[PDB]
């Protein structure tokens, strides 16, 4: 919850993941501009629910402590979106956050909760502009990884087929788009009916909750 | 809301007023909604019709009046129209974005007809007579064709 | 019908009372000037009370200070304010620091059936002969009656009536003892024989009435006292209940079930009249029928603040609900009476249920509850109820539980058997037998009288004694005494129905054979000849006094003092809003709802109605006509026709997407740029275009021209960026909009215009021909004649200003949409005011234009003063304006300036209810569209020109607040416009005083 | 609790700022006796007067409050 | 229904309230349905609704004793209602 | 930044519509410097301001 | 209609609940303290 809570008021005030001390309270770092006060407390009341008592004068070593009670392991709601919008705009073409743990996880043998927190180093760091090349990309990662390393403190044949499976799978699409089938029409069929599945326990337990389970029984 | 009310009060305090003379508080955006080029003057057309009427129409959706208001005693909150004998004077106070605040002040246009002399107000009323009555042939006329 | 209802957020608590004894003593104060209330009225005594409930130290400053200003020369309705006044300002004086007080005042009612001779039945609630008080209603209910057998100053003074207010009755003629021996009162308490029956007891009857008799002279108090009470619509015994629970102190939950803005526009106004000092008032929505519901307020009801609920206890519970059940019988009971036995019977019982496991977590054993059931004497007695007796008939073996279970310190059960209400929604079907079955002696109750009867019981003599047992009221005037009820019934009933027809059909035929001896033409000339009104729209000019009237205004010194050179003054003014002009706005401000000439105003301006001269299919037609169907239309008939579109589509509201260029508020397109995988299809464009996608994308796009057909075909490469769009569902949904149709061209703006202008100069053109229009002048170049050329300012700037012109720029652009060359003339805030000198004006004066964000026009008005004394110019347009846009909408969200809609609906606001200032629970603002100008000028030359003047703008002034980091925080930088020295305030200045400034001059 | 209608563990554990005791049924009528059993004695010089500690509780008082600033 | 008092009455008392009052008012009302239809005015069907003396009076019955109450409620509607001919109510209370 | 940025979807502060008027270019002269309580007179003139 | 009220005067007793509950916790009782005195003279008398 330390890790977490570091780099999402670093991103809101637009600083390095140094540049701001946890000693310090949210009130002392903004300057005055109240606009940016409300963001503060709207994306952590977001993240992790449980909001304190005095958010904006308690320090933030404070508050990592009061957040660590009720956090354990996720990703979140505000956390995923921005890093999601992290490889949208500063990631290459076919580059995405999938490939993004694949090569975390490969090279520097990273499982998935730790490689949630390399994301989150790379987050405040982010590039200026749009990386352009596909080893450019490899280049950021490692030289992030390592930079989450010094807060943790953990030191660290098949693609002769894929390339062919590629071409199965793109004449089979070429032969189905010649003969007018839709492949995805199962699919499109079984999703608009779940819907109407959810919607029915939606309001047949609402009859077991109002009525009974032994009155409908 | 809090800023305004604080505004009004410390002024009328300052000032003079006597205990037990509040000012009426007529509000407006309730029914048409804030703009904010045209909101000072949508409050300075309803100042001109509650100075000749007389009427003091009211916020129709103060369901509640803030319990923070209270301290100030030199307002009023209405909620319903209050047609009075006479207003003598109605404020008009516009705040805007970037510290762009200010405040006017409408008196009753009979207190421009005592410093006229007789001779001259009734050659007045008989020329705004006949203005009345001709602008009301040109509306009609427009209005329709 | 079990579908739940109540939330949490939807609840809205009533606490300002503090302020509507302020307004309800100053609407007292006009309506004895000016004639509406006189001394007569005993509601006056009932407004009297409602402000002597509401008494604290500030309130009589208020009312010492309108006392004593009131001059008693002009009128003799002078006279009378200063008497009740000073009469009213006496008794606040000793009801400071006292317990507030219900005390039912108005004159307690009875039936009349009256047929008329041509066979129309009518119901009319006539004051009663011999019962004139709610003091001589006691003495009645006492003596009982001849079937019970068995064993002031009001009406001609209110200012004597209001001095006997704050003084208690003092007595000894004990009402115990005025019951005659072997004569049941009508209004007994019960006591349970050891045999097992309930039969009637004289002392607990006695206490009963005693103290009902105190609660007539001095009344009841209530004040920390928390009541439930659910049912309580209008026109009820539970609306008459919440009156005098409110009226005492009392802290109520009221529950609805029809949940609108009607509804809760009727709660305001019953605690702006009725609560008094520290009384509270929620109404939350609610479903009785619904077991997720009595669970879920009694949650939220002694639930903490902390987290969300009131904290509250509760000291008495009345769930009256109840649905109408008729011509329901025992082979047509269903579902609809299945579902009312629920709400009736058996979640009652989930509410005394669900408030004992509320106190049993609490651990509070000494504050019981007083349940009080409404029940019924006539359990299968009447005909088709349905199963409204079966429900009756078992809260009747609550009594018997309360000995028996381990409720009885939590829960007193206080049954009351409720006789005769007729008005409510039961017994409301069957008015017209009421008459009839008071001949026997039984008595019927008007609704204010079984709310009297039923708030005897919880005066704290009887409070006291539920707790010591359970508590059976009955509450009928001896209709248990009449043999056969079914039976006399339908006897009064069908002599009732046969004699209004029989005296029908009877006085249908005397006129048949009357035009038959006589015929029809020799009577034709004895019926009248009606007419309907016209709509006759007038300008509202001030009315003028004589020169004897005026001078009584003003001080006798102002004559020859005051250059009228220097004094400033508004001559015409006009504007358009979200309600039309400035004579339409007017009567939805001042009134609430439109004239006849504001329907066809507003129904000229939304372009429903539409004159047509010439021939309405060949014989000949003037008047208005639907602009739809070309077919006519009465101006009495513009109301009923269009008074509901134009309520629809007019104000606040929701934004509606053919207004604003296709904006949707749920579907805000946005484009996202992505990379390409693979390569896409190549699709064929022209020269230039595709030679303009090579120099964009460069090595990426493949360019080759095709053979035959001279122009090329484009294909792109693995690593391109592409902008795919998607949608944001946005929160903000309502605006404040011009009404739907209005149209610019309805007034006369032509289209080489329109086509070229931007929309924000269609309101300003509009709201500039329409200030000259409330200024008398006709032709704009009447100015001319007497002032000079240049001496005309335009001094009149908007807050953006031409949000429709950037988004030609910066968005249609880069769209590559087909605009215009010269869009950014358009755009600019000093080019509305070019229009307004291309179009019209064509002077030559100042042309200084404000911008003030919000405050536009009141910088506006400084400007135009300051422009005008200088001698600068002579007449000069003031005003200000502004555009609603989709993009300016999006961006005051992100700074949390204006209101989110989505939130608002979770608390069940309405789009008419959403803008409210000084409000406990404001959130934001709702931003609107529009323009309005005025048009000022010299005070010396509005006299020489002949104009009508307005009003004297005395004072125009702008300020900057101080240091800070946030912009749109507001400041007191505007409290500076009072600033003057006490240092010396020992003496009066000469230069202040009016004479003294006289003799010098 | 079973003489003042207050349990002093909850007084201790989350301090208080008012506690209004009620004096509702048989139970409660019980305890406002125990609050009207307040009278002290002095032998005056030959006598006996009592003077009452808590002086609003008489045999119409449905409740009395204990007040304080902090707790 | 035992041990269920008013605070633990809940959907066991709430279907036991059908069984033993809002159906036994659908069987006495769809007899005469069938008497209607055939149009048998002349052969009346004697109701013996059993009623207990003890509405209350007992502990924590559940809601035994509102169901019993109601019952009571048909001998006045007999006189008052359409059923008179096809339906004739017979209460008994039956003791211990 | 709000008419075009937005539309690209670009990261954009939240209050450029405050930043944006020509009556806030003064308000930093008065946030910055100055703190007095006079007349607040914007002009617009498009070439002549 | 007909009402029969066949209680062999099972309506007349004051109290019906407290009688009740008074019959029972006797009939209890002594169904308990002539069993625990029982079981401990046989425990004295595998003891003396
Ligand atoms: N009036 C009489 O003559 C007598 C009446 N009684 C009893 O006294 C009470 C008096 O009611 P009265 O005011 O006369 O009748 P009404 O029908 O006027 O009032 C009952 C209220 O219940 C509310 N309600 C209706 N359905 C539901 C529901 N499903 N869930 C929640 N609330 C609902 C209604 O208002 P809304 O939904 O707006 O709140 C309604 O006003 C009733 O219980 C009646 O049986 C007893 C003796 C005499």
């Amino acid at each position: 919850a330390s890790l977490l809570l570091h780099v999402l008021v670093a991103h809101k005030l637009k600083k390095s993941l140094d540049s701001i001390p946890m000693s310090k309270t949210i009130k002392d770092l903004v300057g005055g501009k109240s606009t940016v006060q409300n963001e503060i407390l709207g994306d952590l009341g977001k993240e992790f629910g449980t909001t304190p008592e005095k958010p904006e004068e308690t320090p933030l070593e404070e508050l990592a402590e009061t957040f660590q009670d009720t956090f354990s392991g996720a990703l979140g709601k505000q956390s995923s979106s921005l890093l999601s919008r992290l490889i949208s705009s500063k990631m290459p073409g076919g580059f995405t956050i999938t490939v993004a743990r694949k090569y975390l996880q490969t090279r520097w043998g990273l499982p998935s909760g730790r490689q949630d927190g390399v994301l989150l180093v790379a987050l405040s760091n982010e590039p200026a502009a749009r990386l352009g090349s596909e080893a450019d990309a490899k280049a950021f990662l490692d030289s992030m990884a390592q930079k989450y390393a010094s807060i943790v403190g953990v030191d660290l044949l098949e693609e002769i087929t894929k390339d062919h499976k590629v071409l199965a799978r793109q004449q089979l699409q070429v032969l189905a788009r010649y003969l007018k089938m839709d492949l995805d029409n199962g699919e499109r069929k079984f999703l608009k009916e779940k819907d109407t599945v959810a919607e029915l326990q939606a309001q047949l337990d609402y009859l077991n909750a109002e009525l009974g389970e032994f009155f409908v029984n | 809301d809090k800023n305004e009310s604080a505004t009004i009060n410390e002024m009328m305090k300052h000032l003079g007023r006597s205990e037990g003379n509040p000012v009426i508080g007529v509000f407006q955006k309730f029914l048409t909604g804030h703009p904010k080029g045209a909101a000072g003057a949508w409050m300075m057309n309803g100042a001109l019709q509650i100075l000749n009427s007389g009427i003091i129409p009211g916020n129709r959706n103060a369901d509640n009046v803030d319990k923070i208001l209270e301290q100030f005693e030199y307002v009023l909150y209405p909620s319903k129209t209050l047609k009075t004998d006479g207003v003598r004077a109605v404020s008009i106070t516009s705040f805007g974005f970037g510290q762009k605040g200010g405040q006017a002040i409408v008196v009753h246009p009979d207190y421009l007809y005592g410093a006229i002399t007789e001779d001259r107000y009734n050659e007045y009323v008989a020329k705004v007579s006949a203005r009345e009555k001709s602008a009301y042939k040109f509306f009609h006329n427009g209005m329709i064709y | 019908g079990v579908a739940t209802s109540f939330s949490r957020k939807k609840a809205r608590t009533f606490d300002s009372s503090w302020n509507w004894a302020k307004q309800s003593l100053l609407s007292l104060y006009f309506e004895i000037i000016h004639g509406v209330l006189k001394n007569v009225d005993r509601e006056v005594v009932s407004e009297a009370i409602n402000i002597m409930n509401r008494s604290n130290d500030a309130l009589i400053k208020f009312m010492e200070y309108h006392i004593s200003n009131t001059d008693e020369t002009k009128g003799e309705n002078y006279q009378l304010v200063k008497t009740l006044g000073e009469q009213l300002i006496e008794n606040c004086k000793q009801v400071l620091d006292v317990d507030p007080v219900y005390k039912d005042v108005a004159k307690p009612t009875g039936p009349k059936t009256a047929i008329d001779k041509n066979g129309n039945i009518t119901y009319s609630e006539e004051p009663r002969e011999k019962v004139r008080k709610l003091s001589q209603y006691v003495q009645e209910m006492a003596l009982g009656g001849p079937i019970t057998k068995e064993s002031d100053a009001l009406d001609k003074d209110s200012t004597k009536e209001v001095a006997s207010l704050p003084n208690k009755s003092t007595i000894s003629k004990t009402v115990s003892s005025t019951i005659p021996r072997e004569t049941i009162p009508f209004l007994h308490l019960r006591k349970k024989t050891p045999a097992g029956d309930w039969k009637y007891d004289r002392q607990l009857s006695s206490l009963f009435l005693d103290g009902l008799e105190k609660a007539a002279f001095n009344g009841v108090t209530f004040k920390d006292k928390y009541v439930l009470i659910t049912g309580a619509g209008k026109g009820s015994i539970g609306a008459e209940v919440l009156q005098g629970l409110l009226q005492g102190g009392a802290k109520v939950v009221v529950t609805t079930s029809r949940f609108s803005k009607q509804v809760t526009d009727y709660y305001q106004s019953i605690y702006a009249k009725y609560g008094a000092k520290g009384s509270t008032l929620i109404v939350v929505p609610f479903n009785q029928g619904s077991k997720q519901d009595v669970e879920a307020l009694i949650e939220f009801i002694y639930d903490t603040e902390k987290n969300g609920g009131l904290g509250w206890d509760l000291d008495a519970i009345i769930p009256f609900a109840a649905i109408p059940e008729q011509g329901i019988e025992l082979e047509h009971i269903d579902s609809k009476s299945e579902f009312a036995h629920r709400i009736m019977l058996t979640n009652i019982l989930r509410m005394m249920g669900c408030v004992k496991k509320q106190k049993s977590a609490r651990g509070i054993e000494t504050r019981p509850a007083q349940v009080i059931l409404p029940m019924s004497p006539n359990h299968g007695t009447f005909g088709g109820d349905g199963m409204y007796s079966e429900s009756k008939l078992s809260l009747e073996t609550l009594f018997n539980r309360w000995h028996s279970e381990s409720w009885a310190n939590q829960l007193t059960v206080c049954g009351a058997i409720i006789g005769w209400t007729r008005g409510t929604g039961l017994m409301s079907a069957n008015n017209i037998i009421a008459e009839g079955i008071e001949k026997m002696g039984v008595r019927t109750f008007s609704q204010k009288e079984m709310a009297f009867n039923l708030l005897g019981l919880l005066t704290p003599e009887v409070v006291e004694l539920c707790q010591k047992s359970p508590v059976m009221a009955d509450l009928n005037g001896g209709l248990q005494f009449v043999p056969e009820l079914k039976e006399f019934t339908a006897k009064l009933r069908k002599e009732l129905v046969e004699t209004s027809e029989v005296r029908k059909a009877v006085s249908i035929e005397t006129a048949l054979e009357h035009k038959v001896v006589n015929g029809n033409s020799a009577d034709a000339a004895y019926a009248q000849v009606e007419i309907q009104p016209r709509a006759n729209i007038q300008l509202d000019f001030p009315e003028l006094k004589p020169y004897k009237q005026v001078k009584q205004i003003a001080p006798a010194e102002l004559e020859g003092l005051l250059d009228l050179e220097r004094v400033i003054v508004v001559t015409g003014f006009a504007e358009v809003g979200p309600w039309g002009s400035a004579r339409t706005r007017w009567e939805m401000e001042a009134f609430g709802e439109f004239s006849l000439e504001g329907c066809v105003e507003m129904a000229w301006i939304m372009g429903f109605i539409s004159y047509h001269n010439g021939n309405l299919k060949g014989r000949p037609y003037t008047g208005w006509v639907d602009s739809k169907t070309k077919e006519p239309v009465d101006d009495k008939d513009v109301k009923a026709k269009y008074e509901t579109s134009i309520l629809e589509h007019s104000g606040i509201r929701l934004i509606e997407p053919e207004l604003f260029n296709g904006y949707n508020p749920e579907k805000k397109e946005m484009i996202q740029e992505v990379i390409v995988e693979e390569d896409l299809e190549p699709f064929e464009a022209s020269k230039e275009t595709a030679e303009q996608f090579k120099h964009q994308h460069g090595d990426k796009v493949d360019i080759f021209e095709i053979p035959e057909t001279g122009e090329y075909s484009v294909k792109l490469l693995k690593g391109a960026t592409l902008y795919i769009p998607k949608a944001l569902r946005f929160d903000r949904l309502v605006a404040g909009q011009i009404p739907t149709g209005w149209n610019a061209k309805t007034y006369g703006i032509s289209d080489d215009i329109i086509s070229q202008v931007d929309p924000i100069t269609l309101f300003v053109l509009v709201s500039v021909v329409e200030a000259f229009i409330a200024s008398g002048i006709t032709d704009p170049y009447e100015m001319y004649k007497y002032v000079h050329v240049s001496e005309v300012g335009n001094c009149s700037g908007s807050g953006m200003g031409g949000v429709s012109a950037l988004r030609g720029m910066f968005k249609d652009r880069f769209k590559d949409e087909p605009v215009q060359n010269d869009i950014l003339q358009e755009s600019f805030i000093n080019t509305m005011s070019a229009w307004v000198n291309m179009l019209l004006i064509s002077s030559s004066g100042p042309i200084k234009t404000p911008v003030g964000a919000c405050a536009t026009s009141v910088e506006s008005v400084d400007i135009g003063v300051e422009t005008i004394l200088s001698g600068k110019a002579r007449i000069c347009i003031v005003g200000g304006y502004d555009d609603f846009q989709e993009e300016g909408s999006f961006e005051f969200g992100n700074m949390k300036a204006t209101s989110n809609t989505l939130e608002e609906f979770e608390h069940g606001r309405t789009p008419a209810e959403m803008s409210r200032p000084a409000t406990t629970t404001r959130n934001g603002f709702m931003e609107a569209q529009g323009a309005g100008i005025q048009i000022i000028m010299q005070a010396d030359l509005a006299l020489k020109m002949g104009v009508p003047i307005y009003g004297i703008v005395a004072m125009a002034a702008t300020a900057t607040d101080k240091i800070g980091r946030s912009v749109p925080a507001p400041g007191k930088g505007i409290l500076t416009t009072a600033r003057e020295h006490h240092s010396s305030v020992k003496y009066a200045s000469p230069n202040l005083n009016m004479k003294y400034r006289k003799r010098q001059l | 609790k079973d003489t003042y209608g207050f349990s002093i563990l909850d007084i201790v554990i989350n301090n208080p700022v008012n506690l209004t005791i009620h004096f509702g049924g048989e139970k409660g009528k019980r305890i406002r006796e125990n609050y009207s059993a307040m009278i002290f004695e002095t032998i005056v010089d030959g006598k006996l007067k009592t003077e009452k500690i808590f002086k609003e509780i008489n045999e119409h008082s449905t409740s009395y409050t204990f007040r304080s600033e902090k707790g």
